[PDB]
């Protein structure tokens, strides 16, 4: 920033902070507006050899839905749906603001 | 039997009784919906446009397509008297803006293809 | 308890459609054929229901294709012809069916193509 | 007569003077408003219709009023006082000389007193509205459209069958 | 098989189908199904009577605990005689679960409201009534929420078109805004895009 | 002892072990209606009877609480009242009966 | 892991309790507040001297179209209709025909510009790189229908605007 | 061009007074610069 | 009316200040977009999710992309799972930006907007460098992202991050204890911790009133296990804790970012399928494969296995999902959009008892309403 010493004194004793470490205007730390061209890495099936695509094939390895109980067709211990959620621990960083 | 279920009415008796209910309802409302929205057109043309609307399916037979018809009609109602409605709501009932389409052989040749 | 109606199903009045697109309407039951251009007979398997064609114009500015009937690009899909015509007549609408067609099966022969006395011997390969 | 019209319009203008000036008190003139949506359907009829070549038209409203009774309908559906006293024709003159000097436009002019007080002709020689298939809309219909712009807020709301048509010289 | 495709968790589908079996064993007079999709989703089909008790089940047992109702929507299927299909998703933060229940409907049988199992539900059936014209049973307020005032039609069903049949425009005679019949500039256009051969023989259904 | 069990809403309870206690046997007296063979009413019975024997077990209401698995004991007393509410609608309901009305040929199909 | 942002207890001695009095009586958080107020006063302003300045931009910003050219002057479009099937507002109109030479060339594109999205998905799609966003974004119109542009149009926007698009082509596509 | 301005203010452009046919003493728009000027006055090159 | 947040016809019953009643109108800005996804193919319906929310744009390609991705068994690659992350908590921190200062806005405190939105701006410049579009970038796609990121954009996210906290520092030294805030905010608009899970609140709604709830802890989705930040949770339930959490999740979504930036891995963008994902242009204009997969992905787009999925994510506003339905074509026969605003308007009239009209005003404010994804 341009601004003269007394006006920096100025505004760090009303904010009450140092305001010259952190500008908001961006004044020359950014990148460059012209960059080098980039590489990029070309991926996993890429091989040439030993690739067959049904091997790798997410789409043909959907089935229909299992159906458990249908209507149409002791011990017996009680069940959830999934285990108990557990209960969450309290901040080790800052647990009160 | 054909074992269907009601949604109000079990005969046709009752849901010719809700019918007149809301008829009545709506005779009462129209002279009310000329005054606050300011309509240009008279209470009689209101509540012959009213037993227009009723007639349009005066050939219902069906003792839940008339419920339903009759919960539709209060609907329309009350979105009518809490001003939820606007004046252009009221007014495309009676299609100011539409020319005439005429309905003998004759015309509908000479106009177009349509049928 | 229930009521034991004993009409015909009749939705017309709840549907909201005009009069106009009700009573002039004409819907083709059918199973597609099949695209001649391609062996697939994946797209053979279902019914169809479809609108009578109706007018279409160019338009004065940029000659794009003007529509004055919104039922135009209304295509249904049902399992069986059956269900297509239930469905068209709870709706109200007049209906033309027609019955599905199938290739009928034929006798393949590989060892016709070199006949010792048949017309079927082939030439070449 | 309509809603930007000319006609309702400038009869509701004079009630900020006080009294309504009418030449005769308004007992000798008879007039024959048209609608105007009527107008505008007659003009795109004769557009449509091969045998209005050459034709001429006279486009009238349903009804003949004396301008008394039309004046005072008008002054009715706006529900304002009604204060009519007769001017002289030279006197109505003078007054509108002195309105035409505006730069801008005149409140009324010479030509608009003569054009007011002056009876519709009547030229039943003539095709008119009914041949080109328009039914022409009476004023009585029509009349609240133009004039509840005219009203106070005490009367804004009041419905079109409230004010209890005009007396038609006809026939 | 392993950098493309997505992972299978065993142990998560192991629970859900054991607590599908155990509500499907607790309600017999109304579950007429019940499946665990192979991405871990459980779905339960009822009958249309159960929708009350069902969920209510679901809501206040101990051992269930779907306290929050996340989405209730409709389906139409068209070729369905019961056309309408309601879906209700569940979430319970007791035990970090979610489950679905299914019931049908066509356009003359109401369905219950389920209001009074959850607070959260009064909209939802709002618009399926709105886009769907399904009636629920002893709803406290029920009427159009999306649709404009007077609008005719439900516009989520597969018949009514994409465009509606009306549209709308300022016109300065009548000096307000009025409603016509729909015409198109350009007309929408259609697309076939289905491919004739086959993508998935695992969904193969019998040829009839 | 405890202040602001951290929910809106929900008030602390002292003496919870007598308004667990008192739950649950009210549970129990209700699920004691309905027929033997009904699947609720054994696994209701099972779950609320082993609720019963660790709070019967347990005075530190700390402990308790990492005991049951629910979560801060006042929605334990909670969850007892909606299970003893659910218990008198099912009571009510009788869902133990057979299914009614089978779905149709090809309701669940899918696709179409 | 979960943190509580308002549970905590303030101090109960005299010095604190004098504190907080003197804080109701003499504002001492609206003072706090007033100061933050005055140091913004003194900050530089981060407003641009529009349209003498101009916010920054990217090579991969989308424009509006244009149609583009091999260097010989040929046209690139082939009349595929991939950005014709792909775009998800139908925005795109194309009819073609043999030409007089025999190539494969387009009498009709059209791109209705107020049912665009700008999205573009047809300079994906496209198999030749003939339809493009440019970087221009200042060509509002007085009238709607200046912004129904036909081929002739986008063929007039290539020409003008070609020096700048290739170079933003030259500098992304490595990333495409 | 002034590097010790801000990013947004480092660049600029006085317009002509005179462009094709009209007088542009006062009325000037962002659509009076040429497109390799445009490319480097909009930052998206660091080239002029 | 400019603390309408867009287009909402209130209709209020009033005695004197006091409300009454609220009685919501909606679809003021209802487009009828799930019947417009019914008419696309899967890539074409991607940029509504843009349009649905429009403060969170990449949070919704997210979500959309997740259940489509679910339905297909595929999964991203790590990269874009990480890019995915950063960019959803940088749009995190542009709709909590945007949610406080408009609430401040709509109470009276007009300096923070200005304030905030020229970070906002920034953060708009990181978006269209990343995509060519400073709002609607539809970057986030089924199969991962469209591009990678240019040369030197994690450098400037780093710059903008290393210096975010003193500006929301400067927003809390403005609001956080001034008095006339605390008397507009603080009891106003209680809600119980068991009212709002039945009237299906989620998010800071339910975080507000107590309950530890957060599907990014609880049900993670992309990388979100590998990486670590608190979540605020409120003790009263009013306007000011939720405001309080609110800033606490912009210093949280800063704490993720900053491990994002130091833990980005290489490798490719999108799933390595070509019947999923469309190849690079120099393979599409080289090889026979990949102009053909190019070709049928631009013109018929990827099939999709029949089936049915609800996917949730823990979207800035709430829990945003997707009933996405699929009858094995290339387009989806059904998309059920859920957005946690529809509930939380549902639930103002409960809200809003007892209260005035400012008090009201402030209510709204509260709910981080968009009336895009409430109307759809
Ligand atoms: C009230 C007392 C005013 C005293 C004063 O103007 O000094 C401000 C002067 C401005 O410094 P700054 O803006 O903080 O520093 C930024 C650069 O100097 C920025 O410098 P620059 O390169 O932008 O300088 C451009 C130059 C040219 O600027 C102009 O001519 C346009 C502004 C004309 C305004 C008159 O500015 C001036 O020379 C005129 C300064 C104000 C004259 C009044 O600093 C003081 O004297 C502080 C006085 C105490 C404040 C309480
Ligand atoms: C096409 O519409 C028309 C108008 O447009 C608005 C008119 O004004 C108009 C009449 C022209 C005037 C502007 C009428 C309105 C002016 C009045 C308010 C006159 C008030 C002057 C008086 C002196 C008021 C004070 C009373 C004295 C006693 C002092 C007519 C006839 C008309 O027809
Ligand atoms: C983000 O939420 C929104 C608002 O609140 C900040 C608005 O005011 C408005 C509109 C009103 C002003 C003038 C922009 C819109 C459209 C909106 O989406
Ligand atoms: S940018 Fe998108 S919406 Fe616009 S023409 Fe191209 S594909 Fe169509
Ligand atoms: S612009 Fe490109 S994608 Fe579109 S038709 Fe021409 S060659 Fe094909």
């Amino acid at each position: 920033a341009s601004a003269t010493r007394v006006i920096q004194l100025l505004r760090n004793w009303a904010s009450g902070r140092d305001l010259q470490a952190k500008l908001q205007l961006r004044y020359q730390e950014i990148s460059k507006r012209t960059q080098p061209p980039p590489k990029l890495p070309v991926g996993p099936s890429h091989k040439l050899s030993n690739n067959y695509y049904c091997t790798r094939d997410g789409r043909r390895e959907a089935m229909p839905p299992s159906i458990v109980m249908s209507s149409q067709k002791t011990e017996k211990k009680a069940v959830t749906p999934a285990p108990p959620i557990k209960r969450w621990e309290l901040s080790k960083d800052q647990p009160y603001l | 039997g054909t074992s269907v279920k009601p949604i109000f009415s079990r005969d046709m008796n009752e849901a010719k009784r809700r019918v007149r209910e809301l008829y009545r309802a709506w005779y009462r409302e129209v002279p009310n919906t000329v005054h606050l929205f300011q309509l240009d057109i008279s209470v009689k043309q209101g509540r012959d446009k009213v037993r227009e609307m009723f007639m349009k399916n005066a050939h219902v037979t069906d003792p839940r397509v008339v419920d339903l018809l009759v919960i539709k009609g209060k609907m329309e109602l009350e979105e009518t008297i809490n001003v939820w409605k606007q004046r252009t709501h009221i007014m495309r009932f009676f299609h100011e803006t539409e020319a005439p389409r005429p309905t003998d052989f004759l015309s509908k040749f000479y106009v177009g293809h349509d049928p | 308890q229930l009521i034991a109606v004993d009409e015909k199903l009749d939705i017309t009045t709840l549907t909201g459609v005009p009069e106009e697109h009700i009573k002039t309407r004409k819907v083709r039951i059918f199973v597609p054929a099949r695209n001649n251009m391609q062996s697939g007979v994946n797209n053979t398997k279902k019914w169809k229901m479809e609108f009578d064609t109706r007018e279409r114009w160019e338009n004065p500015l940029m000659g794009w294709s003007s529509t004055a009937d919104p039922l135009s690009n209304l295509v249904l899909t049902f399992s069986t012809k059956e269900d297509a015509v239930a469905f068209a007549e709870k709706n109200g609408w007049s209906f033309d069916v027609e019955e599905r067609k199938v290739p009928k099966p034929k006798s393949k022969s590989y060892g016709a193509n070199f006949s010792w006395n048949k017309r079927t011997r082939v030439s070449t390969k | 007569f309509g809603r930007e019209d000319r006609f309702l319009n400038y009869f509701a203008s004079m009630r900020w003077f006080g009294g309504v000036p009418l030449i005769s008190l308004g007992k000798e003139t008879v007039k024959q408003p048209v609608y105007i949506v009527d107008v505008s359907k007659g003009i795109i009829n004769a557009i449509k219709d091969p045998d209005a070549k050459g034709k001429t038209f006279a486009f009238v409203g349903p009804n003949r009023y004396l301008l008394f009774d039309l004046v005072q309908y008008i002054f009715a559906v706006a529900y304002r006082p009604f204060l009519p006293y007769p001017l002289p024709h030279f006197a109505y003159r003078w007054v509108g000389r002195l309105f035409e000097v505006s730069p801008f436009e005149p409140w009324t002019t010479r030509d608009k007193v003569e054009r007011v007080h002056m009876s519709d002709m009547t030229l039943p020689h003539l095709p008119g509205l009914e041949d080109l298939g328009i039914q022409a809309t009476p004023l009585e219909l029509k009349a609240i459209e133009v004039l509840r712009r005219h009203r106070t807020y005490r009367w804004l709301t009041s419905e079109m069958e409230d004010v209890k048509p005009a007396k038609t010289v006809n026939i | 098989t392993r950098p493309t495709i997505r992972p299978r968790n065993d142990v998560v589908h192991k629970q859900l189908s054991a607590f599908g079996q155990y509500v499907a064993e607790i309600l017999p007079k109304y579950v007429q199904q019940v499946q665990v999709s192979c991405f871990n989703e459980l779905e339960i089909f009822i009958h249309p009577d159960g929708v009350i008790p069902v969920l209510t089940f679901l809501r206040d047992h101990t051992n269930a605990q779907f306290k929050s109702l996340a989405d209730l929507t409709a389906v139409d299927v068209p070729t369905r005689q019961n056309r309408f299909e309601i879906v209700y998703n569940l979430l319970s933060l007791r035990f970090n679960s979610r489950i679905r229940v299914k019931t049908y409907t066509d356009e003359l049988t109401p369905i219950e409201s389920s209001v009074t199992v959850y607070k959260a539900a009064n909209w939802y059936e709002r618009e399926i009534w709105d886009m769907f014209g399904v009636f629920f049973a002893n709803h406290p307020d029920l009427r159009r929420i999306l649709t404009d005032y007077g609008f005719e039609g439900h516009p989520f069903r597969k018949d009514f078109p994409l465009s509606g049949y009306v549209e709308l425009r300022y016109d300065d005679e009548v000096k307000r805004v009025v409603a016509e019949p729909v015409e198109l500039a350009q007309e929408f256009r259609k697309f076939d895009l289905n491919s004739p051969w086959e993508a998935f023989p695992a969904y193969r259904q019998p040829p009839e | 002892l405890k202040k602001t069990t951290g929910l809106v809403g929900l008030a602390v309870c002292e003496t919870p072990h007598e308004r667990l206690k008192i739950l649950y046997t009210k549970i129990l007296d209700v699920l004691g209606q309905i027929p033997k063979n009904a699947a609720y009413r054994k696994y209701t019975e099972q779950i609320t009877n082993e609720k019963l024997g660790m709070v019967k077990a347990e005075p530190d209401v700390k402990k308790l609480e990492e005991q049951l698995q629910g979560g801060q004991i006042e929605e334990v007393i909670l969850q007892a009242e909606n299970e003893l509410s659910l218990a008198r609608k099912m009571l009510r309901w009788k869902p133990w009966e057979p299914l009614v009305e089978e779905p149709p040929a090809n309701q669940w199909k899918w696709p179409i | 892991t979960y943190k509580f942002v308002n549970m905590r207890e303030p101090s109960m001695d005299m010095k604190s309790v004098t504190d907080r009095a003197a804080q109701t009586l003499l504002w001492t958080e609206l003072v706090r507040g007033l100061g933050m107020t005055l140091s913004y006063l003194f900050r530089e302003p981060a407003t641009i001297n529009y349209p003498f300045e101009k916010g920054p931009l990217s090579p991969r910003f989308r424009g509006e179209h244009a149609l583009r050219r091999y260097p010989s002057g040929e046209e690139r479009c082939i009349a595929c209709k991939l950005c014709e099937a792909v775009c998800p507002a139908q925005a795109i109109t194309i009819e073609a025909e043999p030409r007089a030479d025999g190539s494969r060339r387009t009498t009709r594109y059209d791109i209705d510009m107020t049912k665009c999205i700008y999205c573009g998905f047809c300079q994906e799609a496209c198999p030749v790189d003939a339809i493009v966003e440019g970087p221009n974004f200042e060509f509002s119109t007085e009238t709607h229908e200046e912004l129904l542009y036909n081929k002739e149009k986008l063929l007039n926007n290539g020409d003008k605007w070609e020096a700048e698009i290739a170079a933003n082509i030259q500098a992304d596509y490595l990333y495409r | 061009e002034d590097n010790k301005q801000f990013f947004g203010r480092h660049r600029w452009v006085i317009y002509t007074t005179e462009m094709n046919g009209r007088d542009t003493f006062w009325d000037v728009d962002g659509s009076m610069v040429p497109p390799e000027w445009h490319r480097w006055l909009h930052c998206m090159t660091d080239d002029p | 009316h400019p603390a309408a947040h867009g287009v909402l016809r209130l209709v209020m019953e009033l005695s004197g200040e006091m409300v009454r009643k609220c009685d919501p109108h909606i679809g003021l800005l209802h487009r009828g977009t799930e019947k417009l996804i019914e008419y696309k193919t899967y890539l074409q319906a991607l940029p509504y999710f843009d349009r649905l929310d429009y403060v969170s744009m990449m949070c919704n390609e997210q979500a959309y992309s997740l259940a489509v991705e679910k339905l297909l068994n595929i999964q991203p690659p790590p990269r874009a799972q990480w890019i995915r992350v950063l960019f959803g908590e940088i749009t995190r921190l542009l709709n909590h930006i945007m949610a406080v200062t408009t609430h401040a806005l709509d109470i009276g405190a007009m300096t923070p907007f200005f304030w905030m939105f020229e970070e906002r701006e920034k953060m708009f410049e990181f978006y269209e460098r990343v995509s060519g579009a400073r709002m609607h970038a539809a970057y986030i796609r089924p199969g991962g992202v469209h591009q990678d990121l240019p040369l030197g954009l994690l450098d400037d996210i780093y710059e903008f991050s290393k210096n975010f906290s003193f500006r929301i520092d400067e927003l809390e030294e403005m609001l956080t204890n001034n008095r006339i805030w605390r008397n507009r905010t603080v009891d106003i608009g209680v809600v119980t911790a068991e009212d709002a899970l039945n009237y299906g609140f989620s998010g800071v709604m339910l975080r507000g009133s107590g309950i530890q709830w957060d599907l990014r802890k609880t049900q993670p989705y992309d990388v979100y296990d590998q990486v670590e930040f608190d979540v605020p949770i409120g003790s009263r339930g009013d306007c000011y804790d939720r405001y309080l959490c609110r800033v606490e999740e912009m210093r949280q979504s800063l704490r993720i970012i900053s491990q994002c930036l130091n833990k980005m891995p290489p490798g490719e963008i999108k799933v390595d399928d070509a019947k999923v994902s469309p190849p690079k242009r120099a393979e599409m204009k080289t090889s026979m494969e990949s102009l053909i997969h190019h070709f049928k992905l631009y013109t018929e787009g990827y099939q999709v296995p029949p089936g049915a999925t609800y996917t949730a994510i823990e979207a800035p506003k709430g829990e945003f999902g997707v009933y996405l339905v699929s009858d094995g074509s290339s387009r989806p026969y059904r998309c059920k959009i859920k957005a946690p605003g529809f509930a939380h308007l549902a639930g103002l009239d409960k809200m809003s008892k007892g209260h005035m009209l400012a008090d009201v005003v402030a209510i709204i404010g509260t709910q981080d309403i968009v009336f895009g994804e409430v109307d759809r």
